[PDB]
């Protein structure tokens, strides 16, 4: 979740993490949202 | 394109040999095959009541008046159906041409005059 | 509620009105002229009347209907008219005028004293009685809205009751204490954008497109393109040759393909 | 207002025009059987005319 | 002056094209008025596009009329002593007393004082034929109190058989019941009879009209009939047909002036379509668009025409169900054995299957023609077979063997290339 | 096409979704690529699997339409009118001999065996197993009271391509069926998978029908005689109820609200009262046999037509409404038509038909319902003009925006959104999901999504951010809700 | 005649000689169904 | 109703720009009674850099506005004193704004004082607590610095910015001048929530 | 065939019968406001038509036009024309509209209002014989407007017979381009005026919302003509040139 923005920017920087506008954070706000609720502890705890 | 007198409207779209059309039991085919769900939105019903009334009229030997706005009863015409030794329905059994098997319900068959519109493929 | 804020002119209260020893069917109006100077010595027919009696009557079904008091309607008029003194009687109401109010037209050469008088019967039958201006209806409608319990569960509650009126005045009705003033929704962008700027505007016009839209509109990032397009440049430009010219003034070519080529061709080679 | 002098000369004919709608209902004046019914305006004010002159509401 | 090109597709769309009448506005004017049913067809018009609700269609009774003798009935008018001069009465006089001005053709020429007596009086005129003549509109607007006479051309007119009742003795009796009711009598209501209303149409006169003893200007003549133009339709209160005549034979507050067929509301093409009330009347619409679009016999005279885009069908039908207006057009179609079924998806969204052997039969099979017109100037061209030698700017390709003497021989098929 | 007798653009009727055209006349336009690059684009690009999901819209546009979605509902059937819903495996194998893909292995069966309708249908579905579960357009509440539904065709439910129970119709397998088969096999298999398998079960629909028949009779819209005098009863109690607000209106009873006249109080007052209840459709569910009609099977699995369709033509076509009004006197000053009287009370007069289609309307009946018909026929010509004046001049105020390399739209430089769409996503690649924390209370969220397993303060910090977002979220549209 | 009269209407220059074309190499015909084509097939 | 609501929210409005009041505020009664004597009321308030803003609400039928010429008088007194001011606020009725005289007065004075800002508002503009309103999203300023690095980052100019007028209520209530960069968290119904910044250009009057 | 086309270079035409509006009928529809025209004619199918507009407009004006060959659109006042038709006296001139002067009903005194405020109006072009009291030198500035082939004022008034001669062509003229269906001698002028005034008493009778406007779909003022008439228009017009 802490690196879901880089998907708007890509993998080199990613790497390198450099720092993310605030307007892409803003993007990922939803996807961030889904998948803490449904990967949570709760839900996955058969997975390997 | 053909047309009923209705309205109904279509483009020919396959022709078949005389050995794959479907056939009733005592060999009556098709010209013309159309589908079903033409019907229940379009709602042209005197397209289906002038199927009913030609059917006996064949077998009779004459020529009726169906002007608008006369008396009719879908149901008293039904009966003429049964009293010419036909079904109520106007439905008889059918075989698939082409495999020879029967279908497992009564399709209706029968008489409805058409028209050819002036519309020919090979002039657009 | 619904019912204080409608506006109520001065014109549909009077069910008829004559624009002027006097005149016939008079004598009570001299008899309203002998028992209304004994009521409060406080006025009389001051200094400035001049020639004019605009003598006008009232509906008393109106008042009973709408629970208008006279007393309304005198301290009505003579809070926003300060040029005429009403005769206020005990249904009849003789409005009488001054002269102070005919010189200061220097802006007009032309001005006799019928037009002036259509005037300042024009200028005063449009004062409200009571309301905001602009609110034609005023209608009670239940709405539907969420809100967060005390155990912290989201609710929707089904038995609100709100105003919907039929015109649109924001600023008028912030000017209400019957109304919370942070939830005004008007269906109108331009009073919206002169009201709250111009992000606030762009969220009235996807919110007005999507109910043109029906239910089967499309997807919400196709409203964001008309909204975004239609303000970005601080203002609401339209969809039109104007908004065009407003977004984009040196493409010419694009301008020309729209409307009219040899007027923007013209002013093209002129501009250079 | 209507009644009056909006519809005179049409409640005044009313008893005559045969496309009016008619009531059975028998008139106080003649003792006819039958009478003119007539809906005039946004308010829908019901007349009943007759033949002889009679009309409601104190025609 | 507003014309079409003759489209001669069927004998159908013929007479159709000499029916025709030709004109928020644009989509108010296209609507079905109130006024229509007799005279304007309620279901044709097009379907598609622009010209939908712009053609109308006359319905099947209905006739355009000619001008009258207005001078006649105006030297008649004014010798009656129940109209008072134009020049004879003054406007306060007209008020105060209430008269109706009496217009004919269009101008004021005098007043009366009971403008429904006057109407009535000379509409039971109109009825023997003789001093009104029976093409004379005769309206009476008891809103304003006027009288009305028309006699020019282009007012459409219908016959409508007449309804005749006993309000009069219904009414006597209604006042000696009263007579007796008032004065004591305790069987004051065996006095009343009850009222009655009726055509005087008979079975028999419909036995003599189908075997041609009987016409209209004859029915006209006795006064079973009279024409209506849509003016004097607003006087009238009409039964949409015989059974609802019937049903209402002693209704005393519902009399009808005149009884209706009810198939006279549509026109001639809209007919075509049997149980056409059982069907969704758009459909009927259609119908009529697509009726005339129909192949078949488009003339009789084919051979001895040089036509463009014509096209002659070999074999027509009588329908196994006729109509009415297949006692005046000539059918276009066949009894086409139908089956209503799914039979592996190919007739879905419109489409139909075909048997092949019907159509090698000759099922819907004609002839196409197209033809051709090319021009000579005065000894600049002539009509022979070019010779590439001495002629310059031969089209590329083509096959010039084919001409004789200039023109190719009748009876030789033409290709795509040749001259 | 190699006959030399044909001269048409030949389709499936499933692709006419695409271009809105259907088979009664249309003419479209074909060019083929000859360019090298014109043909690598137009295969890579331009591919009809590229528009299955709406741009416009965001779901699928293809699926079944009248056939196949009558033919899947007959074929998963669990009874037909001759007992269960089986074949044997001859005609089971003879299903699949047009499908063009790879046939199934029936080695495991024997010449009398018997199959199940949807035991055929899941060796379709095992190539792209997915998994869903709705109810069928079939299980309708309106026509529950009156019919008897077998418990095994009211929840269509489907476990890794196996079709356990339910039907198969117009909510799983029709075209434009958000979240339905073919939605589903392209979130997982990609579009061009999903556009194989319309076509693979439209063939299984298909072939089972050229062996059980499908038709429609003039008897399957016929009343039963005591169903007929049932319908007007009801009618009569219409006539009844209409004819009592005319005699408050003699009486002068009539009292409008606040804001109405009496002639637009009583025109509300009699729409209302002419307005046919839903017990109409009792007499007409005891006159057919849901197994066996037609038409009452095209309606009821949404092949085909309505519920008031069926109603004109079986019962009753009602009220005419024109501008949500009734019939406006404009034949001089309070008539209608020329056979109704001035200022008349009856409820004919203004447009209530009391006779059905297959009755047969009465003079006065057929041109009240002309007018309606021609009303319609004039709005549809006005689409033509009214929305494409206002097409062009959307098209070039907007043609300009253009996605830059940072998903930024401007024009030409100039900013218009900083992210398209705010999200920066194409709108073929959306999904519609459900997020279960929102409406939940802290107590249901304190169980349902909080950790207990381990005792470590990385499960307290996990189960902040499930309310913070939780509250974020309620927070902005809340807001939402408040402005507008 | 004019040179101007050329460039405005939807008849003219720009409309429709710059906005749209006359192509070669195409077709034009009237559809019909068939069920044993792909989605994605033209016959 | 708008004399109260601006008693209210002018004090409301001055908080809310992180300034101080040099005076003392009076009654409502008394402020309408010197509102109606004099034809205006003046605030005085300090900002973080000492600067002085005056806002002088005009009633709606005082002389200084219907005559420009005591409108100069009173312009040219108080930007003679001695004090370090930063801008005046000129606070009308709406019907003022269309009046020509004054405006005239207003441009001549801005061309006379480089170093004032000179502003004129309607009344609804302070009537209510702007930034409190539901469907006005959240505006911010921001620095230089910030919008620098933003812009270098995403290789733009300025001018390629969505524009704002500085005539904006909200920013109004900020403070914020052209030149300036206003930073906006909006709602959205697609990612919840968004991000854009604009560019402040000049005021409407 | 029962035939009824035409053939002409070889082709087969049909003369479509075409819809046009009823004459010698008023219809009224909605600065100017409403509108009521009146398309009057001689006595048969054939002959030529004389429109007049009756409008009404917002300052309170009722002016008449008479779109013919001979004119071009020019309003007239209202008053102007009955008194140019012997007819002086305001009483008497309203009592051509009002057909009464002592009925004080709503309508009457309503009517008689706009009527009043409709007599002080000032039209640009018919200021200096506002209030004229004779009939001939109002026809002399008639002719100073309508007369194209005149252009030289202050020439023909030097002599005497040429005013008589254009007040006796302007006096035949408009005894034939007004009504011209009621007759076209100087006899039947004062019932031209009883009728003109009835008409703006309808005109005026739709602006009180008494009765509704004309009906333009309504086929009770419609006629259907074809070929013969249309035929002979067309012959006759072309005839002209
Ligand atoms: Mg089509
Ligand atoms: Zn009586």
């Amino acid at each position: 979740c802490k690196n879901l923005p880089y998907v708007f920017i890509n993998n080199i920087q990613e790497r390198l993490q450099t720092p993310i506008p605030v307007y892409l954070k803003r993007a990922a706000s939803l996807m961030r949202m889904l998948i803490r609720i449904e990967l949570a502890t709760v839900k996955t705890l058969n997975i390997t | 394109k053909m047309s009923s007198r209705s309205g109904n409207k279509g483009i020919a779209a396959l022709a078949l040999p005389t050995s794959d059309m479907p056939f009733t039991e005592d060999g009556l085919q098709p010209d013309l095959i159309v589908n079903p769900h033409s019907h229940p939105s379009r709602m042209t019903n005197g397209q289906m009541i002038e199927t009913t009334v030609g059917l006996a009229n064949a077998l009779q030997g004459v020529v009726t008046d169906g002007t608008a706005f006369l008396p009719i009863n879908v149901q008293l015409l039904s009966e003429r159906l049964a009293q010419e030794g036909l079904r109520f329905n106007g439905c008889q059994k059918m075989f698939n041409g082409q495999t020879g098997e029967y279908f497992d319900a009564a399709i209706f068959i029968g008489p409805t005059y058409h028209q050819r519109l002036q519309k020919f493929v090979l002039d657009d | 509620i619904a019912n204080s804020i409608e506006l109520i002119t001065f014109e549909r209260l009077i069910l008829q009105w004559h624009l002027l020893v006097m005149y016939p069917d008079f004598a009570s109006d001299v008899e309203w002229m002998t028992d209304f100077l004994e009521n409060h010595p406080l006025l009389q027919p001051p200094e400035d009347i001049a020639n004019w009696c605009i003598r006008l009557e009232l509906n008393k079904t109106t008042m009973i209907l709408k629970s208008i008091s006279l007393e309304s309607i005198i301290n009505s008029l003579r809070a926003k008219h300060p040029n005429t003194y009403i005769m206020h009687s005990v249904i009849i109401i003789r409005i009488y005028l001054r002269e102070s109010a005919f010189r200061r037209s220097t802006n007009t050469r032309m001005a006799t004293d019928e037009k002036i008088a259509v005037n300042v019967v024009d200028k005063l039958l449009n004062s409200t009685i009571r309301g905001i201006p602009g609110i034609k209806n005023a209608n009670v409608v239940k709405l539907m809205r969420h809100r967060v319990d005390a155990q912290g569960k989201l609710v929707r509650l089904d038995n609100i009751y709100a105003i919907k009126t039929n015109g649109t005045n924001i600023f008028g009705a912030m000017l209400d204490d019957n109304i919370d003033p942070y939830t005004i929704v008007s269906s109108s962008i331009g009073d919206t954008m002169e009201l709250y700027g111009i992000e606030a505007a762009r969220q009235k016009i996807i919110s007005e497109i999507r109910t043109v839209m029906g239910d089967k509109g499309p997807n919400h990032r196709h409203l964001l393109m008309y909204a975004d397009l239609m303000t970005r440049t601080g203002q609401v430009t339209s969809l039109e040759k104007a908004g065009l010219n407003a977004r984009e003034p040196s493409n010419v070519l694009l301008r020309m393909a729209l409307s009219s080529p040899v007027q923007v061709l013209t002013d093209a080679a002129v501009d250079s | 207002g209507e009644m009056e002098d909006k519809y005179k000369i049409f409640i005044k004919n009313a008893p005559f025009d045969p496309t009016n709608c008619q009531i059975k209902k028998d008139c106080p004046n003649c003792h006819l059987d039958y009478l003119t019914q007539i809906c005039i305006g946004s308010q829908k004010i019901i007349i009943l005319v007759c033949r002889c002159g009679y009309m409601s509401n104190r025609g | 002056v507003s014309t079409q090109s003759l489209e001669r597709k069927n004998l159908l769309n013929t007479i159709s094209a000499l029916r025709t009448v030709n004109t928020e506005r644009a989509d108010m004017m296209r609507r079905v008025h109130a006024s229509y049913p007799g005279y304007i067809c309620v279901a044709q018009s097009a379907d598609t596009g622009e010209k939908v609700g712009m053609s109308k269609q006359l319905a099947i009774t209905a006739n355009v009329c000619t001008a009258g003798e207005v001078l006649s009935l105006k030297q008649r008018l004014l010798s009656d002593p129940a109209i008072q001069q134009l020049a004879d009465v003054s406007n306060k006089d007209i008020v105060r007393k209430g008269l109706a001005r009496v217009f004919i053709n269009g101008e004021w020429i005098g007043c009366c004082t009971n403008a429904f007596e006057l109407a009535q009086r000379y509409r039971m005129l109109r009825r023997e034929g003789k001093v009104v003549h029976p093409h004379t509109t005769i309206y009476w607007d008891s809103m304003v109190d006027e009288v009305e006479f028309w006699l020019d051309v282009g007012r459409l007119t219908r016959p409508l058989l007449i309804v005749d009742n006993n309000i009069e003795k219904y009414n006597q009796a209604c006042y000696k019941a009263a007579e007796a009711r008032k004065k004591g009598d305790k069987d004051w209501e065996k006095h009343k009879i009850p009222f009655i209303q009726n055509t005087r149409f008979t079975p028999q006169m419909a036995k003599d009209i189908l075997a041609g003893t009987l016409t209209l200007e004859d029915l006209v003549a006795q006064g079973i009939c009279e024409f209506i133009t849509p003016e004097e339709a607003e006087n009238c209160l009409v039964a949409f047909s015989i059974i609802e005549l019937r049903k209402h034979k002693h209704d005393v507050t519902r009399r009808f002036t005149h009884v209706d067929v009810p198939q006279a509301i549509l026109g001639l093409a809209a007919l075509v379509s049997p149980y056409a009330n059982c069907t969704q009347p758009a459909r009927v619409t259609y119908e009529t668009n697509q009726g005339r679009q129909t192949g078949g016999w488009y003339c009789f005279s084919w051979p001895y025409r040089v036509d463009m885009n014509r096209f002659f069908q070999f074999y027509n039908e009588m329908p196994l169900v006729k109509t009415i207006a297949h006692n005046y057009v000539i059918p276009n179609g066949l009894n086409t054995i139908v089956a209503y079924m799914i039979y592996g998806g190919y007739n879905q969204e419109d489409s139909v299957i075909v048997s092949q052997s019907f159509i090698d039969r000759g099922g819907f099979a004609g002839t196409f023609y197209r033809e051709e017109k090319v021009e000579l100037e005065s000894d600049i061209e002539s009509f022979g077979k070019p010779d590439p030698l001495i002629t310059k700017n031969l089209k590329p390709g083509a096959n010039y063997e084919k001409l004789v003497d200039g023109f190719v021989p009748v009876g030789t098929v033409v290709k795509k290339g040749d001259i | 096409l190699e006959n030399p007798k044909i001269s048409t653009f030949q389709m499936n009727v499933s692709a006419c979704a695409w271009y809105n055209a259907d088979f009664d006349g249309d003419q479209m336009n074909l060019w083929v690529p000859w360019s090298v690059m014109s043909r690598v684009e137009a295969e890579l690009l331009c591919s009809v699997r590229n528009w299955f999901i709406s741009t416009k819209s965001s779901g699928p546009v293809n699926g079944q339409v009248q056939d196949s979605t009558v033919g899947s509902f007959l074929l998963t059937r669990t009874n037909t009118p001759m007992g269960k819903n089986v074949m044997n495996k001859l005609h089971a194998m003879g299903l699949f001999q047009t499908t063009q893909t790879d046939p199934p292995c029936f080695a495991n069966y024997s010449p009398t065996d018997l199959l199940d309708g949807k035991s055929v249908v899941s060796m379709l579905l095992r190539q792209t197993p997915i998994n869903y579960q709705r109810a069928p357009t079939w299980y309708s509440e309106v026509y529950a009271p009156y019919m008897h539904y077998n418990k095994q065709d009211i929840s269509t439910q489907i476990r890794n391509g196996e079709l356990i129970e339910g039907v198969l119709d117009k909510k799983a397998v029709g075209a434009g069926s958000s979240g339905g088969i073919y939605h589903l096999i392209s979130r997982r298999y990609g579009p061009q998978q999903a556009l194989k398998m319309i076509f693979a079960t439209q063939q299984l629909a298909l072939n089972y029908v050229r062996n059980a028949g499908f038709t429609v009779s003039t008897a399957d819209m016929l009343l039963t005689p005591e169903a007929h005098q049932e319908v007007q009863e009801i009618i009569n109690e219409l006539l009844l109820e209409s004819e009592e607000i005319n005699n408050r209106l003699l009486h002068g009873d009539i009292m409008p609200p606040i804001g109405l006249t009496t002639h637009d109080f009583y025109e509300k007052l009699q729409l209302n009262a002419l307005k046919f209840p839903d017990r109409i459709l009792k007499p007409i569910m005891n006159s057919i046999n849901p197994e066996t009609n037609g038409l009452f099977q095209m309606v009821a699995t949404g092949a085909k037509g309505s519920n008031p369709n069926m109603i004109h033509i079986m019962a009753g076509i009602g009220q005419i409404e024109i501008n949500t009004q009734r019939i406006q006197p404009q034949f001089s000053f309070g008539r209608t038509l020329v056979y109704y009287p001035r200022f008349a009370l009856e409820a004919q007069a203004y447009g209530f038909i009391c006779n059905s289609y297959i009755a047969g309307l009465t003079s006065p009946e057929f041109i009240f319902g002309e007018m309606n018909g021609r009303f319609d026929l004039i709005n549809k010509a006005l689409s033509t003009s009214s929305t494409g004046y206002a097409n062009r001049k959307a098209i070039f105020g907007l043609q300009s925006c253009i996605v830059d390399y940072y998903r930024r739209v401007s024009i030409d430089t100039r900013l218009v959104q900083q992210l398209y769409g705010e999200d920066g996503l194409d709108a073929r690649q959306l999904e519609t999901v459900r997020f279960e924390t929102i409406m939940l209370s802290d107590q249901e969220l304190e169980d349902k999504f909080k950790y207990t397993g381990i005792q470590s303060p990385l499960f307290e910090e996990e189960f902040s951010r499930l309310k913070k977002d939780r509250d974020k979220y309620r927070q902005i549209f809340l807001n939402v809700e408040n402005f507008n | 005649p004019s040179i101007m009269r050329r460039l405005p209407r939807k008849e003219g220059r720009i409309r429709k000689s710059l906005l749209g074309s006359q192509v070669w190499s195409i077709s034009r015909s009237t559809i019909c169904g068939n069920s044993d084509l792909h989605l994605d097939e033209v016959g | 109703m708008a004399m109260q609501k601006l008693f209210t929210y002018i004090y409301e409005f001055i908080e809310y720009r992180k300034m101080v009041l040099l005076e003392e505020k009076v009654p409502y009664d008394k402020f309408v009674q010197m509102v109606l004597n004099t034809g205006f009321f003046r605030i005085n308030a300090e900002t973080l850099n000492h600067g002085i803003v005056s806002v002088f609400i005009f009633g709606a039928n005082g002389k200084y506005v219907h005559h420009g010429g005591d409108m100069r008088t009173l312009l040219t007194n108080t930007l003679n004193e001695k004090k370090h001011y930063e801008e005046l606020i000129l606070i009308v009725d709406k019907p003022v704004l269309s009046k020509k005289n004054i405006l005239d007065i207003i441009v001549e004075q801005r061309a006379a004082n480089p170093t004032i800002v000179i502003n004129i508002y309607p009344y609804h503009l302070f009537c209510i607590n702007i930034p409190k309103v539901s469907a006005i999203p959240k505006h911010k300023l921001i620095t230089q610095e910030e919008a620098q690095e933003f812009l270098g980052r995403e290789y733009l100019q300025p001018q390629d910015l969505m524009q704002i007028s500085a005539s904006d209520p909200p920013v109004v209530w900020l403070g914020g001048r052209p030149g300036d960069f206003v930073q906006i968290e909006r709602p959205s119904e697609t990612a919840m929530h968004a991000v854009v910044i604009r560019f402040i250009t000049k005021s409407k009057i | 065939e029962p035939g009824g086309y035409f053939i002409a270079r070889g082709g087969e035409w049909v003369v479509d019968l075409l819809e046009n509006i009823r004459f010698n009928t008023l219809h009224i529809h909605y600065n100017e406001i409403i509108r009521g025209e009146f398309i009057s004619q001689p006595g048969g199918a054939f002959e030529n038509s004389s429109q007049i507009i009756i409008r009404y407009m917002t300052t309170g004006a009722i002016t008449i036009e008479i779109n013919s060959t001979k004119f071009s659109k020019l309003r007239i006042p209202w008053y102007l024309i009955f008194r140019m038709f012997g007819m002086t006296g305001d009483d008497s001139i309203i009592e051509q509209v009002v057909f009464d002067l002592e009925s004080n009903s709503l309508v009457n005194t309503f009517m008689i209002e706009i009527l009043e405020k409709s007599i002080h109006v000032l039209d640009p072009i018919f200021q200096p014989v506002q209030h004229e009291l004779n009939r001939e030198k109002i026809i002399q500035f008639l002719s100073e407007k309508v007369s194209k082939f005149v252009s030289n004022p202050s020439a023909y008034k030097s002599d005497e017979n040429a005013v008589q001669y254009l007040n006796e062509r302007q006096l035949t003229i408009l005894d034939k381009i007004l009504l011209p269906h009621m007759g076209q001698t100087a006899d039947t002028r004062v019932r031209k005026l009883r009728f003109l005034g009835l008409l703006i008493h309808k005109i005026l009778l739709v602006i009180m919302n008494v009765f509704p406007p004309t009906d333009r779909d309504s086929y009770r003022t419609k006629r259907v003509h074809g070929s013969g008439v249309s035929l002979a228009k067309a012959f006759k017009a072309i005839f002209n040139t």
